[PDB]
């Protein structure tokens, strides 16, 4: 043979606050100081959009592609390693 | 039944599954011309003719997520059908396919128009320019791991026979990739002379390229021939040469933003003045019209000659 309620209540309780967007953004990379605008983009990227599917068959994308261009070793090499351990499915290439 | 299976056909091979002490299949019984004239299919075609305005209904049903470009969508409807292939008894085969090329700034949804015509056509293959070189576009001469015979694997211009060939990024292509394109748009053939195989394969495809400017945006101060990195020999073979320029306008941007938000909300098209045609019924109307071969009239021959004189006189005065 080959084999390939407590958590739900705590989610809806924290969602009632109006500051859940800044708290969850700073909790992704606590060791990386600053860069609050860059951490907010990784949050919406991991959640993903809505896969819009028409009736004729033409599907639309929903993923968010982020490109970082800057000086080497500026919260870029270490930032990519945190996303590989946070997401449930990630391939380091 | 031997000597009757051509490479590249879609038939229903009926046989028995007998193993070999490898598993083989003992053969027992063995496109647009394969669809039979079923009474149920003919009833659906007559429903669209009696509704009235069939040319404008099919021109707006294509690409429901793209607003505007009414003249650009009209040329895509004739690409699925095409003209007639008048074969002269002397030995001349007049090409009946239409060569349409889309140009302009990369922002008029060029990638969406190429993929929309590929899913509608039953034999359409979508490809790019840099991803498919001269080997993937023409034919790859690989080696058989069993019989050790040099076969001819079909690429993009071979598997899409009698269909529409979608080519993306026509300006970023290499010089060795435009060799087979010049032969398809003239003789609908592919001259292969590699690995001692000097055979010619037929390629009756509909090339639908999409060029892009070299400097990103279009420059009105420069000539149209210098802005696009394409020679004048390729523009002569193309029948229609569109140019969708992204002109900033407050009236066009307001109607386009409302159409995009309506698609990403209800996952459908906005309600217009007609019902959208499903792609399952559009293929039945195109295949039925391909069997009808219209003949040119004698009274309309004088208008074509007079139109060519006025078109040649206006192009000669605009040379400088």
């Amino acid at each position: 043979t080959v084999y390939p309620d407590f958590d739900i209540r705590n989610i809806n309780k924290l969602s009632k606050k109006k500051d859940i967007f800044d708290i969850l953004s700073q909790s992704l990379a606590p060791s990386i100081y600053g860069h609050d605008h860059i951490k907010k983009a990784i949050l919406l990227m991991l959640m993903g959009g809505v896969e819009k599917n028409l009736e004729n068959g033409s599907h639309l994308r929903g993923d968010i592609n982020i490109l970082m261009v800057g000086d080497p070793s500026t919260a870029k090499s270490q930032l990519l390693r945190f996303v590989l351990n946070t997401a449930s499915l990630a391939i380091a290439t | 039944l031997v000597r009757s299976l051509s490479p590249g056909d879609i038939v229903d091979v009926t046989g028995i599954f007998l193993p070999a002490p490898e598993t083989y299949l003992e053969a027992q019984f063995v496109k647009f011309a394969s669809f039979s004239l079923t009474s149920d299919v003919e009833e659906r075609v007559m429903e669209l003719i009696t509704s009235g305005d069939v040319y404008n209904r099919l021109a707006k049903s294509i690409a429901p997520e793209i607003y505007g470009n009414l003249d650009v969508k009209k040329a895509l409807l004739l690409l699925l059908v095409g003209g007639v292939d008048k074969r002269v008894g002397d030995g001349m085969k007049i090409r009946g396919d239409i060569n349409v090329c889309l140009m302009g700034d990369p922002g008029v949804a060029k990638s969406q128009l190429l993929k929309a015509i590929c899913k509608i056509s039953p034999r359409g293959v979508y490809t790019t320019g840099k991803g498919s070189s001269g080997v993937g576009l023409t034919a790859a001469v690989m080696k058989d791991p069993v019989t050790d015979e040099m076969i001819l694997e079909g690429g993009a211009l071979v598997l899409a026979d009698n269909g529409i060939c979608c080519i993306d990024e026509f300006d970023k292509m290499d010089e060795s990739d435009r060799t087979a394109i010049h032969e398809v748009m003239e003789q609908q053939t592919i001259s292969i002379s590699k690995a001692g195989i000097n055979t010619t394969l037929n390629a009756r495809t509909s090339i639908l390229a999409a060029a892009n400017p070299l400097y990103g945006r279009y420059n009105p101060r420069l000539s149209p021939l210098d802005n696009i990195n394409l020679p004048a020999a390729l523009l002569s073979r193309f029948d229609i040469l569109f140019l969708m320029l992204d002109i900033p306008s407050r009236d066009d941007d307001e109607k386009l933003a409302e159409h995009v938000t309506y698609v990403h909300m209800h996952n459908k098209q906005p309600d217009l003045d007609f019902t959208p045609v499903e792609p399952s019924k559009m293929r039945e109307y195109i295949a039925y019209a391909k069997t009808k071969r219209p003949v040119m009239s004698e009274a309309v021959n004088d208008y074509v000659v007079q139109a060519y004189i006025r078109l040649r006189q206006d192009s000669k005065r605009e040379m400088d």
